[PDB]
């Protein structure tokens, strides 16, 4: 069974680093390159990173001012945004959500769009 | 026809006993360069 | 274990023109706004270069062809066929082969003595019960035999997708043999829905240089086969393979240092 | 009438931004020298 | 008329204006 | 990026039909989108990724009833006979070069 | 010859009595007296200890290539406890081999016997050097061979070792054969077993610690370099110092040796690239191995100094020409820091005139005007005058 | 001063590394008699 | 760049096997230096 548990929360003042991360189980980590969107309380959700089944990073979005890491941890079976420098607006949810497009795939490209999402995380931050 | 287009990298892994002979070649090939730059702006200024 | 699945089916080799394809970079230093003038292993403008591909109308193919002192190759891509290459001499026997590898998230190379099948393919079995794909399978090789050389990076063949429209994946691929150092080149080009080689430039970046010093004389393009239950086969691929010559280009650099084009 | 006028210095041209200059040059510099007075000569005769 | 390590381009003496003058 | 020209507030009665519109920007006029429903306090859920035909690939538990059609630069999503359960928080999205951009919301006040 | 201008021009013209007139007088004036050197950060051990301390050692039809990378070359430490008995170095000098960084390196290893060491060099023939090891023309690199009868021979002789007595054609430079396959002497097939004109190729040493210095083995190591080109992984154990921009000084990145100001590039190098020349010959591009910032390397100064004076017979005073400079940069450019103070009072003085062919110093302008005798270049001419 | 004035006999019984040199003095030899032609060829025809 | 200035003292040391390389170097200095001057000669025969 598909599924994206996270974890990480706390309080921290603008510039604080904490250790966020989105665990799956069931489904195969090598194939499958993983999104990160994100909602603040009250409005839409809003993307931020990525990483790709090789390994490269995409910081883009442009909301993120440089503050926002991805990495993958494929050994361990887990996902982990590499997390530092929280600041003032990321007080939010953060589902992490599993792309359509799975690296042994067929048919029309019509996926990276997510197929499943996480249940999500509440990190308050002020 | 020396190991390197640069005196500088000749100079950087070469001890001088090894090192002067290429460096002659280039000398004697910078010089023959020269040599003909003057024989031909020479000719030219005659014509001018 | 392997299996006789030939199913080969003989049509002559349509050869087609690329139009300016096949340069790469020739030295590792930075020029800009040059005629930098250079006598390497190139593919010649406008040459005709094989257009193989065995898919469409249970058409599969997979021929050994002669590692000629070059080879270009090209792979529009539409849903990841072409998975890597096992160059070699006699591809069998007691020889040495290479099996350049790009799976689903890293590159295997490995120098080995690998005994061969008549027809090698990468198997990607689907699981109704657990649902992972995986690579588990091996039938391009028996078995390993007093083995040599293991490289593990990142791939070659990388995705670069997510933008939609007509643009395809264009991968192009140069592979050289020279006194015993194993150079691959590549670059990745978006290609407005075209049919043929485009017309254009490419910059073939390096990518490794394999300390193997090999024989090799007869390349040939591993493929990927899903399970099913014309057993193992499935699909939709075209690639273009060309032979590179020693010959003579003259390159202009623009002024990011990227050749613009180059005159042969 | 007349042509653009050029000097060659001896040590940039041969030597560069290299050592051993005094080495390279007492064996090889009247050569560059001669060039240089050709040179000098070619300027004098193109302001004449 | 389009005009154009150690290689300097020594000025003429007698520059454009004086030679339009005379 | 593609704009989202979606209506604040669109309403009808429960057991007609709608069609919401998803617009694009001019320069990427064939593209295609998917569409995700936001029911209020929980996560989004995926309906259809619509191609530029029209085709139809489904999500669970979504009847035919959720429908997609195209015309131009401008997509439709469409709903008919509503019932209760169709308050909720529509979001069209779309793909770029490493971007999702994914737009704004739908809110939809019913009434019925 | 380094005092006066005038003197300068005596030098430059071989006499103890000039004339009036202009004369170029070549730059004997600065000589460079610093020196900064920078090396990547990485200060591991190569395993040399691994290669140099091989219990099992590799033979030399099928020798081993041992890729070292990230890590420096100590190579004091080697012979403190091994004695070498050919440390022949082919492309490098020995004594640059500390300051130079390399980039792709390789450690081949095999044994061979005593006889058999002079042939593991580019353009040697033999058994060894046909059918067992070749070492390519254009080599690069150090063979290091020393003597391991203690270690690789024992009583009744050491058969572990092979190489290959007979092959079918010549080997390529740095190519290995490992196939055992029965080789044919005569017309007729072998068919892959043994027998009349049927012999194995690869054949066994006889290492024994009875026989002579030729019959006895050789432990080799090759090293393969690649100096100068693409990034640098393998460096010398001398220490990386800050940078000095926007000033002229000796640079020395990976091995990269020159004199010239840095100042801040904006262009962007290719993920492949490390160096850079814009033009060959000129290395003008470089990527500092500390912070990976493009950066440039320029000359510093203009070799454009010439002396106006008359005869030297009429008067010892003397004016200097400084082509192609503001005037104000003539201390910079000249470097009279370092230069003899009879020569400071000529860098810089009360009188300064700045011409179109370059700044003039040591003599006063007038507005007034008269004839020419010698030029200057510029539409202007000096004279000796009240 | 090479071995031998053919470049083919040269070029038969010396391996490259050895050879390059003696290849270079015979090289630069006929590039010297080339470049002498031309300057009296250049002469010559700026008399007529 | 021989090891002597004069020909007597490098052919004064040395057996003609070793002797050769510096009476060509030697050699080779002193016809560029007399081609040169012929050159110069020529070209002032043209102006005069
Ligand atoms: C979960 O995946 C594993 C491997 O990733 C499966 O385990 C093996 O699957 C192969 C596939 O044919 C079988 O041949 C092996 O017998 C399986 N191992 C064992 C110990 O039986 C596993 O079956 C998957 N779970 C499923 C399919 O429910
Ligand atoms: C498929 O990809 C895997 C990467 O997960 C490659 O195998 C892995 O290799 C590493 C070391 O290089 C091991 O630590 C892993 O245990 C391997 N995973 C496996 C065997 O599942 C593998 O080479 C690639 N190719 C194929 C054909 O499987
Ligand atoms: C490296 O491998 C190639 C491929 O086999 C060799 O080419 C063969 O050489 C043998 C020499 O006995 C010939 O009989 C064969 O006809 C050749 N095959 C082909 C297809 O030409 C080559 O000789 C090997 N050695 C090198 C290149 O040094
Ligand atoms: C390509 O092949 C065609 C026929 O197949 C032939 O007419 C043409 O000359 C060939 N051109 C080259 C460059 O090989
Ligand atoms: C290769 O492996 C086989 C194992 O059957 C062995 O007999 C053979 O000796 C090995 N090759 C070499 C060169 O030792
Ligand atoms: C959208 O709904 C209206 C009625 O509400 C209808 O007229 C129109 O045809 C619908 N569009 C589609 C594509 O069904
Ligand atoms: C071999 O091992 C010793 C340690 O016993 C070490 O000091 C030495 O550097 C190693 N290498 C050589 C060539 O001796
Ligand atoms: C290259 O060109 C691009 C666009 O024309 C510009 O961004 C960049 O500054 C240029 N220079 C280099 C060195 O890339
Ligand atoms: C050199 O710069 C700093 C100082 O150690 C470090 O962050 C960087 O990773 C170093 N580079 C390498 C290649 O270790
Ligand atoms: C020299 O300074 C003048 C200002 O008087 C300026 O206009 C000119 O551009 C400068 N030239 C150089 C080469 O620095």
């Amino acid at each position: 069974e598909v599924q994206l548990v996270e974890s990480g929360g706390g309080l921290v003042q603008p510039g604080g680093s904490l250790r966020l991360a989105c665990v799956a189980s069931g489904f195969t980590f090598s194939i499958y390159e993983m999104n990160w969107v994100r909602q603040a309380p009250g409005k839409g959700l809003e993307w931020v990173s990525y990483i790709t089944t090789s390994g490269h990073a995409r910081y883009n979005a442009d909301s993120v001012k440089g503050r926002f890491t991805i990495s993958r941890d494929n050994s361990k079976n887990s996902f982990y945004l590499q997390m530092n420098s929280l600041r003032a607006e990321d007080t939010a949810i953060y589902y992490c959500a599993r792309p359509q497009y799975h690296y042994y795939d067929t048919s029309t490209y019509h996926s990276y769009g997510f197929d499943i999402w996480g249940q999500g995380t509440m990190v308050t931050v002020s | 026809g020396a190991i390197s287009s640069v005196l500088n990298d000749i100079l950087s892994r070469l001890d001088p006993p090894e090192a002067e002979v290429q460096i002659d070649r280039l000398i004697t090939g910078r010089l023959q360069s020269l040599q003909t730059y003057v024989t031909q702006q020479l000719i030219r200024a005659a014509e001018i | 274990q392997c299996v006789n699945l030939t199913t080969r089916t003989q049509l002559p080799p349509a050869y087609t023109n690329s139009f300016t394809r096949g340069v790469y970079y020739p030295d590792k230093v930075f020029r800009s706004s040059v005629l930098h003038s250079t006598q390497d292993l190139f593919l010649p403008f406008f040459s005709n270069v094989t257009w193989f591909h065995a898919i469409h109308v249970k058409r599969f193919d997979n021929p050994v062809l002669p590692f000629n002192d070059g080879v270009y190759f090209a792979s529009t891509e539409k849903s990841n066929i072409i998975r890597g290459w096992i160059f070699g001499t006699t591809l069998d026997s007691k020889t040495q082969s290479l099996l350049i590898v790009n799976n689903a998230t890293n590159v295997v190379i490995k120098v080995c003595e690998f005994q061969f099948c008549n027809d090698p393919f990468l198997g990607v079995y689907y699981h109704k019960n657990n649902k992972s794909w995986m690579e588990s399978e091996f039938r391009v090789y028996s078995s390993a035999n007093n083995c040599t050389f293991e490289y593990v990076s990142q791939p070659f063949l990388m995705d670069l997708e997510g933008k939609q429209g007509n643009f395809k994946n264009l991968r192009e691929f140069v592979f050289k043999n020279i006194d015993g150092y194993f150079k691959i080149y590549s670059k990745h080009t978006p290609i407005n829905l075209v049919r043929d080689l485009p017309q254009g430039f490419s910059a073939l970046e390096p990518l490794v240089d394999l300390p193997i010093g090999i024989n090799i004389t007869r390349f040939q393009t591993l493929l990927a086969l899903h399970r099913s239950y014309s057993g193992w086969t499935a699909g939709a691929a075209a690639y273009y393979v060309g032979y590179l010559q020693p010959r003579t280009f003259l390159l202009k650099y623009n002024e990011n240092g990227t050749i613009t084009d180059a005159v042969d | 009438v007349s042509m653009t006028k050029t000097s060659v210095d001896c040590t940039m041209y041969i030597c560069g931004d290299s050592t051993e200059c005094s080495n390279l040059l007492l064996q090889y510099g009247s050569f560059c020298t001669q060039l240089n007075r050709a040179l000098t000569g070619i300027a004098v005769e193109q302001d004449k | 008329v389009t005009l154009a390590n150690g290689l300097t381009v020594l000025p003429p003496l007698l520059t454009d204006e004086m030679i339009a003058q005379y | 990026q593609l704009v989202l020209t979606q209506s604040p507030s669109a309403s009808a009665s429960l057991g007609a039909s709608v069609n919401l519109t998803c617009t694009l920007s001019s320069g990427h006029n064939s593209y295609a989108i998917a569409w995700h429903q936001q029911q209020p306090e929980k996560g989004p859920r995926y309906l259809m990724s619509l191609n530029s035909d029209g085709s139809h690939t489904k999500g669970d538990g979504i009847p035919d009833r959720f429908s997609g059609s195209s015309s131009g630069a401008e997509r439709f999503l469409t709903i008919s006979s509503l019932q209760s359960e169709d308050e909720a928080d529509y979001y069209c999205q779309t793909w770029d070069t490493g971007i999702r951009v994914f737009g704004g919301g739908t809110r939809l006040t019913v009434l019925g | 010859c380094a005092l006066d201008p005038l003197s300068e021009t005596k030098c430059t013209l071989k006499s103890f009595t000039v004339e009036k007139g202009i004369y170029q007088t070549s730059n004997f004036r600065v000589q460079p007296t610093e020196s900064i050197v920078r090396f990547p950060n990485i200060t591991n051990l190569c395993p040399f200890g691994e290669v140099f301390n091989a219990t099992r050692f590799a033979s030399v039809y099928a020798w081993n290539r041992k890729r070292i990378s990230n890590c420096v070359a100590d190579y004091s430490v080697l012979y403190n406890s091994a004695s070498f008995s050919t440390f022949k170095c082919y492309g490098v000098s020995p004594t640059k081999l500390n300051d130079l960084c390399f980039t792709n390196v390789y450690a081949d290893s095999f044994v061979i016997r005593g006889d058999e060491v002079r042939q593991i060099a580019p353009g040697q023939t033999g058994k060894i050097a046909d059918y067992n090891y070749k070492l390519p023309d254009d080599f690069t690199g150090c063979v290091i061979a020393w003597n391991s009868n203690n270690l690789d021979s024992k009583v009744g002789g050491n058969y572990n070792y092979l190489y290959r007595l007979f092959r079918k054609s010549n080997l390529k430079p740095f190519e290995r054969d490992i196939s055992t396959e029965i080789y044919q002497a005569g017309s007729t097939p072998c068919n892959g077993v043994e027998g009349f004109n049927c012999y194995f190729p690869l054949q066994s040493y006889g290492f024994q610690p009875t026989n002579g210095v030729g019959y006895q083995p050789y432990r080799v190591v090759v090293l393969s370099f690649e100096l100068l080109h693409a990034p640098a992984t393998v460096c010398g154990p001398k220490k990386s110092t800050n940078l000095v921009k926007n000033k002229c000084v000796n640079f020395n990145f990976n091995g990269l040796t020159g004199t010239g100001v840095l100042t801040e590039s904006n262009k962007k190098f290719l993920p492949f690239q490390q160096f850079g020349r814009d033009i060959a010959d000129t290395t003008d591009a470089v990527r500092d191995p500390q912070t990976l910032e493009i950066l440039d390397i320029t000359p510093c100064s203009f070799g454009g100094v010439s002396v106006i004076t008359p005869g030297t017979n009429t008067s010892n005073q003397v004016a200097v020409l400084y082509q192609d400079v503001n005037c104000t940069e003539v201390p910079v450019a000249i470097h009279a820091d370092q230069l003899t103070p009879t020569w400071r009072v000529y860098s810089t003085g009360s009188n300064v005139f700045q011409t179109r062919a370059g700044c003039l110093i040591g003599a006063e302008h007038v507005n007034n005007s008269y004839e020419c005798d010698i030029p200057i270049g510029a539409g202007i001419c000096a004279s000796y005058q009240t």
